[PDB]
């Protein structure tokens, strides 16, 4: 009725951890804003010609 | 102190000191006036654009 | 009678400057070309005032 | 190196990368010595052969 | 088989002014038709290497 | 040149000889091959923004 | 009606080879196989904005 389980892949020795999360996205405790998307970016070299 | 004179009777008889006369006749550009076309090239090692 | 001769600039910026450029309020790309015009329509003057 | 994650000696941090230094990648702005990191794929094949 | 070509900016502008042609498919037009030619070559040369 | 002109201070006896030809501001566009070598030392144009 | 002669522009000698072409493109003698027909590729330089 209560918790979300997520389990974490690569954990090392053994833990479980517990936390909140509130419905407004400022009760996390962590926050990761992100700033700019995946942006790709292409070019090329006029000696070689090969796409990077 | 310098006194110089601008005349443009019409047609092709246009005296003055210093004539100037930018030569861009043909090259595809934006608007008669721009007078030179832009560049850009973004190099291959890094991929930061430049213009010239 | 006379060859022309030509005038040359380039800048280039980085990427996240540009980023931030729009983000501080400006207009990245637009101002980047506005900033070379101004120059080399100055850099004419130079050209000009000093040859007569 | 696990018992001391146990005792809360060591513990495991993923960070992101300086923004001037991630600013000059291979050779903008005259840097020197600062490659990107880079992934790429192999393909390899495996062969067997029927038994009497 | 590869080929390389280049041409200035400044050499297409009065390529396209003054004669008339665009400097930039010349040189597909030489590079492409040389190839070409050269495998041509190398297929009738290959016959009278290879006959008795 | 700086021989007839005794101005002690170089400034203005740089400033004498301009109006009396001896020496001449070298403003000028560059002739069309120099930009074009492979090895072009273009010209680089900078901007830098303070807040008040 | 029975052979079919083709030129030789750039013969260093003055000479003639005969030879068998089957109706199969198998029994031929010398094997031509393009693999990728010609591709252009295009880029310019860096730092001096000139095509390649």
């Amino acid at each position: 009725g209560k918790y979300r389980v997520y389990i974490d892949q690569y954990a090392k020795q053994d833990y479980f951890t517990v936390g909140y999360k509130g419905p407004n996205e400022m009760d996390a405790g962590i926050y990761y804003a992100p700033y700019v998307a995946l942006t790709p970016l292409r070019g090329s070299d006029p000696k070689n010609f090969q796409p990077v | 102190v310098i006194v110089g004179v601008v005349e443009n009777i019409g047609e092709k008889e246009i005296v003055g000191s210093i004539f100037y006369a930018p030569y861009t006749e043909g090259l595809d550009l934006d608007d008669p006036e721009h007078v030179g076309a832009f560049k850009v090239v973004v190099d291959p090692e890094s991929l930061q654009p430049s213009i010239g | 009678q006379t060859a022309v001769k030509s005038r040359k600039l380039k800048t280039g910026i980085t990427v996240e400057l540009a980023q931030d450029l729009e983000a501080n309020g400006f207009d990245a790309p637009n101002f980047l070309e506005d900033l070379l015009a101004t120059e080399m329509a100055d850099e004419i003057n130079k050209d000009i005032l000093q040859s007569l | 190196i696990k018992k001391q994650m146990e005792a809360g000696a060591l513990v495991e941090i993923a960070e992101g990368m300086a923004t001037s230094i991630a600013e000059l990648q291979e050779g903008f702005n005259g840097s020197t010595d600062n490659p990107w990191n880079e992934m790429g794929f192999r393909i390899d094949k495996q062969v067997i052969e029927a038994k009497s | 088989r590869q080929l390389k070509a280049a041409y200035s900016i400044e050499l297409a502008q009065d390529l396209r002014a003054v004669h008339g042609m665009d400097a930039d498919a010349e040189l597909s037009g030489i590079l492409a038709t040389e190839i070409m030619l050269e495998i041509n070559r190398e297929v009738v040369d290959w016959i009278n290497y290879s006959a008795q | 040149p700086f021989a007839t002109i005794e101005e002690s201070d170089l400034e203005l006896a740089l400033q004498i000889a301009i109006v009396l030809l001896k020496v001449r501001l070298f403003s000028d566009a560059a002739s069309t091959s120099k930009f074009e070598s492979s090895d072009s030392e273009i010209a680089d144009a900078r901007f830098q923004i303070n807040k008040w």
